[PDB]
Parts: structure tokens; sequence; C-alpha cells
RNA sequence: UGUCAGUGAGAACAAGAAAAACGACUCUUGUCGGACCUACUUGAUCAAAAGAGUGGGAAAACCCCGGAAUCACGUAGACCCACUUGGGACCGAGUAUUGCAAUUAUUGGUCGCGCAACGAGGAAUGUCUCGUAGGCGCAGCUCAUCAAACUGUGCCGAUUACGUCC
RNA sequence: UGCAUGGCCGCUUUUGGUCGGUGGAGUGAUUUGUUUGGUUGAUUCCGUCAACGGACGAGAUCCAAGCUGCCCAGUAGGAUUCAGAAUUGCCCAUCCCUUCCGCGGGUUUUACCCAAGGGGGGGCGGUAUUCGCUUGUAUCCUUCUCUGCGGGAU
């Protein structure tokens, strides 16, 4: 039993592909979680798993690759993927009533789940640099 | 592939080969070790271990990545330009290294420029990394 | 009122419950959120502040609002009209689609399944009128040129005796057509508004069309005559029959009512709520007769799905 | 360098992409295809 | 289970906190998240900015001076260490002791030049909520650059003192003065 | 590819100048090539086609001899046909062309433009207007505007219906300049931002 | 082994009258057609100062061209091929390939 | 300088855009490869700068089309409240590279001088309310050769205000 | 020589401004239309009037970004098995648990905790990794990609 997400936040996609599992330990790439460097960004993809069952309705094997921006921005994209993922499985193989549960509480816990944040850039213009600081000043 | 970021690879797979192939001698120490290993110093190549931080990591860089040498490999070299003339600072590398760990591979857990495995010695080795550590690891 | 489906995030178009199907006890009922949801009746013990059921599965994803959803009649999938492209059969078991049939390039208004699960049958406002059938080849398309405009509700004749299909239109006509030839059969005429809807009672002798007028003509599909028209004295939303009798009991812009060919009017009149139109301002957008013919679920306005008994 | 739709040689050379239209500048030489849309 | 309804930042209890005011509940808000790290869309609406704990927001507002400076991340290294020195401290939850400081580190009121005729008059003016808690950040969290600036050898530690004898009321801290000597002209001249 | 394209766009441009400028008061509107494998048919749009041709034959094959000889093309490869456009009201360099013929022939501002203006409006234009800036004395550089119908100058889509031209008249006491536009009544783009219908 | 082509262009409706059209000849009549979507369309941007003196405010523009390259796969046609491409002669730099 | 923080190491990880063709050779009954990049290996039984051979590309092919800075790191690194081990600007010696021609043109290089300035800097004054400001890097541009400039893409990413008209 | 001049660019001006016909008023220069009010970035609207009916700018049409349908695959990238390398972590922790249930102990009671068994679920091996080349050997697909043309609210 399978489905495959995709988180997307700024210029990284995440792909997220779940293979049934009902333990397995939630990974990212090819370094796993408890090796993740960063331990803040290591923090912020545990809060996704974390919460609405630690260990409880994430069982399944779940292991991403996610490339496209920053470390930062990556680990965000992550987070999307995994509960993404989780939902569409209880969608398809299980009743709505389950998912309701799961989804609702997701939603509730600041994330929003559901928003790519989908701010990305600036363009440059002119004869200016950036959004307007100009050069600097002629005296007017 | 097996080689690093299976054990933490960031500090936690180098340190335990590091002891075991100063115990027994393995690889280079060729004079150059001296002459700059990472680009516009103004002190010595390091406080200590001028080149034994390296040889097991580019061997790791080139294994897990595919034949990365020479000039691919670099991409997981350094150089910053951390001290500069006053203009935008700019990526380098310095080539020295680069000859001798071209060489290395022909011996020790690696086999030719077009395979890097024998029994991938170094993953099996760092088995015990994990079961206790040599430094006073934190997480053990 | 005697329990409630009040989980919706948008208005209820078509609500579509078993009266071609006989298996299982699932509603189907179409969100205007771009889902579809796909209901059971589960727990009711009749009570206000429980339920009536439960949600089986919900079937997502679109570019558009869902027209109407029709229940496949041993099949267990769900058929949907659409307002984007696509046109799929989903499943009931898993949730997940069947089968994407594209014919259209300007949207689905009506499906609705043949009485043996054989023929799907594809309206638009392409003014096509589309016998596909349910492997996902389309077989036919009907024309003479009699379509000038949309096709507004299609319902097959439960009588497969002559094979029928039964269209409304925008065009201000009720279209019998025999299927096999893609013949015109007797246009059925005098509608002085657009077609709401267009049904055929059980016996399938007897068809009940609408209009915006706010009239019922009813026809004979045998002679290709007119029997007495009841009069709703208020636009209509929907109009059907009875699995178990010839009861109408139209929806209209100020409720349900109870029509039937004995009084043609009112026995009593079921308002939603009271101060209607100074407060959420409910409409009845259709009318779902059960399989037992004796309960009518009302979609609405509102997210709301209520249960009303006779 | 030097140019061969002008001789100035001053006045500013493109090379780009391989064309010269800035020793004849190209808001009055235009016709080369392009447009300014955004 | 034991992180689906538990909520921590990973030894902190939110249980314990309460609001210390009576002022101010609307503009101080709890926290559950595990980092205070930063990652929506924090401002489009007046009031959207009181949504939020007031640890999110320090956090936040720490530092500045860019010059290859790490920002959010970086801060949060800072945070966790902050939090472990004023716990031993007060021998209580670190949080709540912010959550005190922020409050009485704060001017209550204020006065203004508004006068005219080539002069300046001066009113006593009340300090609205939102700004008694962002008046007090930013100066409780100035008085750390300052104090590293080229002097003490503390990196994270200063907060830790700053956080304690705010919440003391204690005038050693930089925000405290601050409510003090203008309450001394503003309670001093109507 | 890349180059192509720059090329293309080059090669156009050369044509365009050469024609423009040594062939004119034809009423020249232009000219458009496409390829038809290993050919290039090249037409060349004028109001009056038999210049383009010659009464002798010298004028065709002058042209495209001069084309030959600078880009190595040879015949079979290389051709040149006359278009016969009519209405030389719609095509904004034809007028141009005529208008300056008269300011050269030192005929009045007024006279000559109103003679443009009756000839394009006639034929169902939307408009045109014909600025002539330059000298009329002195010691101004005095510029007279005549404006007719109605024009667009909004959006990006205005340069797409509104065709124009610039050219100069070479006078005593210095250089005139002249400028045609004229919105034509037929859309190039089939478009309008205007005027929503009902379609009864 | 198997002929593909490509057309490239600056401009669409050129190109479009050549893939869709003009490929029905090939479509199962004599060869057998596989569609994919085309390939990423460059732009070619280029820069440009439109004040020809040095009062201005210093201005410039931003000037774009498409580059359209229509990729639509064939299965092993020779000397069909001379068809093929015969068949657009609608516009100017339509170009064709063969493998 | 302690809010990359200064010299050391290792990890994970980015996006537009640039490129090619000489009447010069060879090829034939009408003609093909050299002035672009990047890959790989020798350049360490002994430096950098830098030499050369093989290999592919007209680009969604160019080796994973995309990587090393901001960042992460307690590996139990080193320095540690100093004009220093923080900063460079002057100054001398050597060498290679580029070119029609270099006269610090070269400069991605060695290694001196740093204990030369300067410690957030009077009056005055600039411009932005959101993925913005600020911080950071890369490419294009010009073209014997050099970018503290200009143009474009990407990364990290706030505080305050969301009011008035003085 | 830009104070002979063409074309082009800057600025006035980044605001909401501009002009004519017919009629009205004034000897005329001029004015009315283009006006008290409200609304809006807007001469943007509704209302009112010696104005009536119009034309531009604004709006809109365009270009790019965000979500999506259809197109949709050989240089875009995944899925399963075959495949062997490799791991099969017991040297400091992942054979041991969870859920449901029954009985006996340590508790005077409460809290707390110990032992045994039945049912149920797989976990470390029935889910084992990752290789962006092992470019090997089999099978399948369009979620991730891509471009053209359409959906989506003042």
């Amino acid at each position: 039993k399978q489905v495959q997400t995709f988180g997307k936040k700024k210029t990284a996609i995440a792909v997220a592909t779940v293979t049934k599992a009902a333990q397995c330990n939630i990974r990212v790439n090819g370094v796993p979680v408890s090796q993740i460097l960063p331990e803040t960004l290591r923090a912020k993809i545990m809060e996704a798993v974390n919460v609405v069952g630690s260990r409880h309705f994430a069982r399944l094997r779940i292991d991403v690759t996610v490339r496209g921006a920053g470390q930062v921005a990556q680990a965000y994209a992550t987070r999307q993927a995994i509960a993404k993922g989780l939902v569409a499985y209880y969608q398809k193989y299980k009743n709505e009533v389950e998912k309701a549960a799961l989804k609702d509480k997701y939603l509730a816990y600041d994330k929003y789940l559901l928003i790519a944040d989908p701010r990305r850039c600036e363009p440059k213009k002119w004869g200016r640099h950036s959004a307007r600081t100009r050069f600097t000043k002629s005296y007017r | 592939i097996r080689r690093i970021g299976k054990k933490k690879g960031a500090t936690m797979k180098d340190v335990h080969p590091w002891r075991w192939v100063k115990l027994c001698s393995q690889h280079f120490k060729q004079e150059g070790k001296l002459m700059v290993p990472n680009c516009t110093e103004i002190v010595k190549s390091s406080h200590g271990r001028e080149r034994a931080p390296q040889n097991p990591d580019w061997y790791y860089i080139r294994c897990a990545a595919i034949l990365r040498a020479v000039y691919m490999r670099p991409g997981v070299g350094y150089g910053g330009l951390s001290k500069r003339f006053s203009n935008k600072k700019n990526r380098g590398s310095r080539p020295e290294i680069t000859v001798r760990a071209s060489k290395g591979l022909l011996h020790w857990g690696c086999k030719s420029l077009t395979k890097l495995g024998l029994i991938e010695k170094c993953e099996s080795s760092g088995h015990r990394i994990t079961k206790n550590g040599r430094k006073l690891a934190d997480a053990i | 009122y005697e329990g409630q489906l009040k989980g919706h995030r948008g208005w209820v178009t078509a609500l579509a419950c078993p009266q071609i199907t006989e298996t299982y006890i699932k509603a189907v009922s179409t969100s205007r959120d771009n889902t579809l949801i796909a209901w059971g009746s589960n727990m009711d013990r009749n009570s206000e502040e429980c339920e009536y059921g439960f949600p089986e599965r919900r079937l997502e994803g679109h570019s558009a609002f869902v027209s109407d959803v029709a229940l496949s009649n041993n099949g267990d999938f769900a058929v949907s009209a659409s307002w984007d492209h696509s046109l799929r059969l989903w499943n009931l078991q898993t949730g997940v689609c069947q089968h994407k049939f594209l014919g259209h390039t300007k949207d689905v208004l009506s499906v609705t399944f043949s009485p043996d699960n054989r023929q799907i049958v594809s309206g638009g406002r392409d003014n096509a009128l589309r016998v596909w059938n349910v492997k996902g080849e389309c077989l036919h398309t009907l024309g003479r040129g009699a379509h000038t405009d949309w096709v507004s509700c299609v319902r097959f004749s439960p009588s497969l005796e002559t094979p029928l299909i039964v269209s409304g239109g925008w065009d201000n006509l009720v279209k019998v057509w025999d299927i096999a030839s893609g013949r015109l059969l007797t246009d059925l005429k005098g509608h002085t508004n657009y077609i709401t809807s267009v049904t055929v009672s059980p016996d399938g002798s007897l068809c009940a069309s609408s209009d915006k007028d706010g009239v019922a003509r009813l026809w004979d599909l045998t002679k290709g005559e007119a029997l007495s028209e009841m009069a709703a004295g208020a636009p209509i939303n929907q109009i059907c029959f009875s699995p178990n009798r010839y009861w109408m009991c139209a929806a209209t812009e100020k409720g349900i009512r109870i029509f039937d060919l004995e009084n043609k009017d009112v026995i009593v009149e079921l308002a939603p709520e009271a101060q209607q139109k100074s407060k959420k301002t409910p409409e009845c957008m259709s009318i779902a007769w059960s399989a037992d013919g004796n309960t009518l679920y009302s979609g609405y306005t509102d997210n709301v799905i209520r249960v009303w008994s006779v | 360098r030097h140019c061969v739709i002008c001789s100035n040689q001053k006045a500013v050379i493109r090379k780009y992409e391989l064309n010269v239209c800035r020793q004849c500048f190209r808001e009055n030489a235009a016709n080369i295809g392009f447009s300014k849309l955004r | 289970m034991s992180a689906k309804a538990p909520k921590l930042f990973n030894k902190w209890s939110y249980e314990n906190l309460q609001t210390t005011e009576i002022a101010l509940s609307d503009h101080i808000s709890k926290t559950a998240t595990y980092v205070p790290h930063s990652a929506g869309r924090w401002q489009k609406k007046r009031f959207r900015k009181a949504r939020i704990p007031i640890v999110e927001r320090l956090t936040n507002g720490l530092m500045f001076k860019g010059r290859g400076n790490g920002k959010k991340l970086q801060a949060v290294r800072l945070v966790k260490h902050t939090l472990e020195i004023i716990h031993l401290l007060t021998d209580q939850n670190p949080l709540q002791v912010v959550i005190d400081a922020v409050s009485k580190g704060a001017p209550r009121e204020d006065s203004t030049r508004v006068g005219s005729g080539g002069v300046v008059r001066r009113q006593a003016v009340d300090v609205s909520p939102m700004r008694r808690v962002n008046e007090a950040i930013y100066l409780m969290c100035k008085g750390a650059r300052e104090a590293a600036f080229r002097n003490l050898k503390t990196l994270p530690e200063c907060l830790a003192d700053e956080i304690v004898n705010a919440s003391k009321g204690s005038s050693n801290s930089y925000a405290i003065k601050k409510k003090d000597e203008v309450e001394r002209v503003a309670k001093a001249n109507r | 590819k890349k180059r192509m394209i720059i090329r293309d766009g080059v090669f156009y441009a050369e044509l365009f100048e050469f024609l423009k400028r040594e062939l004119a008061d034809d009423g020249f509107a232009g000219v458009e090539h496409r390829v038809t494998s290993t050919r290039t048919e090249i037409v060349i749009r004028a109001t009056k086609t038999r210049e383009v041709l010659g009464e002798k034959g010298r004028r065709i094959r002058e042209l495209t001899a001069c084309l030959q000889q600078r880009f190595h093309y040879k015949e079979g490869k290389l051709q040149l046909f006359a278009e016969r456009v009519e209405v030389r009201g719609l095509s904004a360099m034809a007028q141009a062309e005529s208008l300056r013929f008269k300011l050269l022939s030192n005929l009045q501002v007024r006279r000559a433009a109103m003679g443009i203006i009756r000839h394009v409006m006639e034929s169902g234009a939307k408009g045109c207007e014909v600025t002539v800036g330059g000298k009329i004395k002195g010691q101004r550089a005095k510029s007279m505007t005549f404006r007719d119908g109605y024009m667009i100058k909004s959006g990006t889509a205005h340069k797409n219906f509104v065709d124009v031209a610039t050219r100069h008249c070479h006078l005593r006491a210095g250089t005139l300049g002249v400028k045609v536009k004229i919105m034509l009544p037929k859309s190039m783009q089939n478009e309008e931002e205007i005027l929503p219908d009902v379609i009864t | 082994q198997r002929v593909l082509v490509k057309m490239t262009s600056r401009n669409a409706k050129a190109v479009e009258n050549v893939m869709t059209e003009l490929l029905l000849h090939a479509r199962n009549e004599k060869v057998v057609l596989r569609g994919p979507v085309r390939l990423p369309t460059r732009t070619l941007k280029v820069t440009t100062r439109k004040t020809p003196c040095g009062n201005g405010t210093n201005t410039w523009d931003t000037y774009e061209l498409k580059i359209y390259k229509r990729l639509v796969e064939l299965r092993a046609p020779t000397e069909l091929v001379k068809k093929i491409t015969s068949f657009p002669i609608d516009a100017g730099v339509d170009v064709a390939i063969t493998i």
C-alpha cells in the first residue's frame, strides 16, 4: 500500500514516498532522524510527526528526496510532504472519519497544514537595485 | 554506496577510523603537509593534524557520490577567501591534495578508479561507533 | 430532527440516494468547494444532537465545482458531472479514480446510470448528448441538431423495452430520444423557461419535467401527450418521484412541499426554518428520496443535509 | 574591438550574442524581432 | 503518543505558567512550539502580531547589525543556553520568568511632545498594551548587545542576568531604569 | 537556435532598410519573407507594383543581384516578387512617402496633411494623426498637431493595431520632421478592450 | 534510429501550424506518432540604456525573445521524411531535422 | 569583532544565464575540422601560480546539469576582551599566466612590512511597512587582460507601523 | 553652434488630468459641459444641474508570479520484482513490546507496583537501507518535471 505526495515551499520541492509500514521511524534523504546535523531543523521536522500521535499514526515508512533550496526551506518542505502522505494514505485505505480526526488537529496546530507558503521572491528592476533603496539620493 | 551519513558523517564517522589509521599506518603522509591546504591562510596549515583530518573523508566523498574526483571532489572541498583584498569574497580550492587523493583509493577499502568498494571496510569497522565512543561521546 | 449530516464546507447542489441502487444504504452528495462526499447511514438514533451517519470516503480533487453525482447500480462507483473537463467514474471502495472520460471541451452538466449497469450518459454545455459505455469508450453521440442549447439534466427511462433517454434543455424542450438509432422522438413543449430538472417515475410511463416558471408539466411518454399540470406557485429547484409512490414532493425556493397526483397541492408544507429570509436565506437545492421512499433528505444552500419525514 | 555598422569604434560596441546594434542604437534601429512587454 | 497532547520546549512545561499581569493577557500568549523559530508570515494586519507568544517575538528581535550574522537559527542556539541559566538561578521554570520580566520592565506611562507656539508641552500619556510588550523586549535585548560589545566575557549569560533583574524590579536591568525615569516626568507633570 | 533568430533579425533589418531608402514613393509598405525550403520568396509590399518590377525589368533583377552579391546567394535559392496592396490609406509608411513628396514640392503644410487625412478617413479608418515637427518658422522648431477620429496609446495592445512611420524631409534652412500613425479599423490581434456586446 | 522533429522558431503561431496540423499526415498514416510535451523555452534577454547621453535618470530596458522548441517524435521513417519536412513552408525560421 | 567571532576541520545543500565559428587548411563534379566551455587523468617519491594528452557538447547532451557563502558543528578545535591572533593600505624581492605591444597592465601566487589606519564614530542626511529591509553568494555585461561598477537569478530573512498631515 | 534642426531620452507629473461640436451666459477676454454631497489610487462611481451628446488618459487589453484541468514523454524521474555488491547493527541500549482481558501477590485504605495466562498487531529478519552508474540484469507508471491552451472570487 502506497501513496506519493509532495511538499512545496519556496524553490524546494520535496517528494514523499510512502511505502506501507506499521512501525518505521521516519527518515529523510541519506541521513536519518537522529543524525540530522542542524538540531534546530531536526526539531522542526520532528513536530510534523510528534504531534497528532508520536508513533501512533506515524507508523508508515516515509523517506524523501528534497532538492531545490537551502537547508532551512528543505526542512519546511519535509514537514509538509510527510503530513500530506499520512493524510492521503488514511483517505484511500481508510475511512474519512479517521482522516477528519487527524487532519483537523494538523490544521489547528500552527503550520496550517494546508498552505504551500508560496511567497517567493522579488524581481530586480530598472535602474534600481532590488526593491527601492535606489543608489543613494541626489539632493532634491 | 553505504559510507558517510549513516553514523552521523560529520563528527561520528571521522574520529574512529582516524584513531585506527594512525595506530597502524595506511594512508599518505607525503611532504607538502606544511603547504597551504585552504585558501588565504595567515597561519600554518592547522594547529595539529595537517593531513590527518583528510584522507578517509576524501575517499568517502568520491564513494557515495560515485567518481567525483580532482575537480568535482573539491566541490566538497572548502575555500571562502576569508581574508581578502577588500573586494567581495569568492570561493576557491587548492589542488594540492587532488593528486594524492586519486592515488589513495587503490589501497584500503576501495579498488579502482571505476569501483569504490571491496567489502567497504570503513562501514563495517564503523559499526562499533554506535556501540561505544572512543572520545567519550555525548550521545552514547 | 431525526439526525442530520452537518459535515460540509460548501453548498449541497445535488443529493443522490439509492433508488436505482439496492447495494448498501450509502448516500453521495456534491459539495461546492471542489470535493465530492460519499456518506453512509451508519449510526442514527434519530436525535438532533446526534448524526444520521458518518462519511464513508471523500473523493477529492478537481479544478472546479461538482454538479451532480449518481450511484452505480451494483458497481459501488460514483460518477460525477463536474464543472471541469474531467468526468470520473471514481470508486467508493478505494475512494480514488477508476477512469477519466474526456470527450468534453465545455463541461459536464449531468450524469446518471441506466437501470442496468451498462450505459453512462453525459450531458454538457457542448450541446452534445453522448452515450458512453461504462468501459470508457464513447459508444455514440446523439444528434439531429435538435440541441441548440445546454442539456439541463438527463434521466434514463426505467423501461428499457424501447431504449430511451429523457433529456431536458435550455432551448425550452424536453427531448426523448431512441438511443439505438440516435433518433429524435416526440418533443414535449410549452415550457416558458429553461428546464430545471427532468425525472421519470418508476413505471417509465410518466415524466415530471419542471421549468424555472414554477410549474411541472406531467407527460405521457407512452403517447407523447400531456396530462394535468402541477403548479408549485414558486420556482422549482428540483423535481423527483418516490420509488414506492407517485409522490413528486418537489423542492422549491421556499422549502420542500408535498405534491402528488391525488391532490396536486400541499398535504403539509415543510418549511426548513421559521423566518427563512430574515435569517440564513435557505433554499432546498435538491431532494433525494430514500430507498424506503418514506424519508426525503433535502440538500440546501446551507452546509447541512436534514432528514424530513412524511 | 571594432564595429561593422559604424567605423567609429567609440560610443560603445555591443558584441553580446554576436550582434552590433549599439553603434546604431537599437531603439532607433529595431526590427531585429525584440520587443519589450515587461 | 506522548507528544500529541503534551507540549514542551523540550523539557519546559506550559502548565506552570500564568500571565502575571491582568492589564496584559491578549498581547502575552503561551508557547506550545518546541523552538521559537519562525517560518510563517508574522504581519499583515494591525493586530495579527499578538496572536503569538512573547518568546517568538523576543527571539526575532534579539539582535540585528548584520555583517554575516546568522539570524534566526543562531538566536535559537543562544535561547537554549539562556533558559537553562535562568532556570537554575530562579530555581523555577525559566519561561514564567520571561512572562514576568517583559511586563515589569515595560514603561506604563509616557509623556510626549505635542505642544505648539514655538514650544513643546508634555502630558501624561498611558502606554497601550502591545507597546508595553514591544518596548520592554527591545530595551532588554538592546542591553545584551551593549554588554558584550567590547566587554564582559559572557555570550548568552547577559540575557539571563537582565531577565532575572527585570523580574525582580532591580535597577541593574536596562529596562527597569527607563520605566523609572520616564514615570518621574510623567507623574510629576500632567 | 539562439543564433538563427538573431541572424534572421539581421537579414530582415538590412533588407528592409535598403528598400525603404532607395525604393520610395511607390507606396512601399515594407517586405515579408518566408522559406519554401532552399528558396526564399521575399515578397515586396507596394501600392504600385509596376516600379518594383520595372518596365524594362531591370529593377527586380538589380534588387535580386544586390542581395546575391552580398550574402553569397544564387538563383533558385533567392527570388523577389511584387504584391499589390489595395488602399494606400491603410499603410502608414506609404501615406508618409506621399506626404514627404508634397512637402519637398514646397506645398503648404496644412493643405498637404489634409490630403493624407481625407484619403485615410475615407476608407473607414478609426482615426489618424499627422504630427509634423520641425521648421515652418525660423526661430521656433514649431510643432503642429493634426488629430482626427480617435486613437489609443493605452496598453501594449495598441502597438499591434497602429502601425507608424517617421520620415525626414530635407529643405532649405535644414531638416523638417514628419510622422504619420493611422489606427486601422481592422485588428491584427482580433481583439478589443472596450465595448462588451450583447448578442440578442 | 528513431527520427525526431524539432522545430525551432522565434514565434508561436508558426510552429503551431507545423506540429498539430501537418503531423496528422504522419500520425498513423505512414508511421506511428509518439507525442511528448515540447522542450523548455529559452529567453534571450538584453538590457539597453534608453538615454543617448549621460543626463537622464540612468534608465534601462528589458527586451526579451521567446525561443520555441517543439519536439515530437516518430518511430523510424526512412524516405518518408522527405514528405514530413516539405509540408511547412508557412513561415521563416522553420527548420526540421532527421536522425 | 564574541549577535562567523578570528586563523582549523567536516557535513548537508542553489537559479537564471553564457558557449561555435574565420574563404582557413582538408574535403568534390559541388566541400569537413581548430579561436566556447566543462569532464577525466598526469600536474606529490614533494609547493602555489602554472604545463599537456585523452573525452563530450550548438545545450533538458555540458556528466548526475548544478556544491562548498550566509548556514550547520560540539568534532569536547584554536584564539579570547585586544588595535590582537581584530583589520588591511603601504613597501621590497621572486615567478608564472595574457597579449599586436606592458612601463607592479597581468595577479586566481608565493612572503615581507601590520606594533599603518580605524574601537561603531560632532553638526547634517539618506530609504524601505513583507518574503520587504538587512545579510550573503553566483552568473551575465564590458573584452589582449582586470569589476569595489552595472544588470539578472537564488539563498538566509526581521523589528516597528498599517496612522496623520504637522 | 542643442539659442538653425530631425529623431530619441530625461523632467514637469506618478498625480488625475485634457479637448472639441451644438445650445445657454458675457461688449469681450472667458465661462458652462469639466458642477454643492458621498464613495474611490483614479474626471472611479451614484445623485443632482443650462447643459446635451462625445473623444483620450484612467480602467481594461498585454508581460511575469502564485493554485489547478487538459496536453504529456528517450536526453524530465520514479514504482515493484528479478539481480549481485553491501548491510543482516546482540561490544553500553530499538528478541522485546503495545492494546484488550482474567487471576494471584507487595498496599489497612488510596496512589503506586510485581507475577502468570488468553485474545489481537506486527516489530529486529513477513515492512531491511541507499546507490542519484551496479548505467548493470527484469517489469510498470506519470505523483515529483515540462510547455501550449483553458479553469479560479468583489
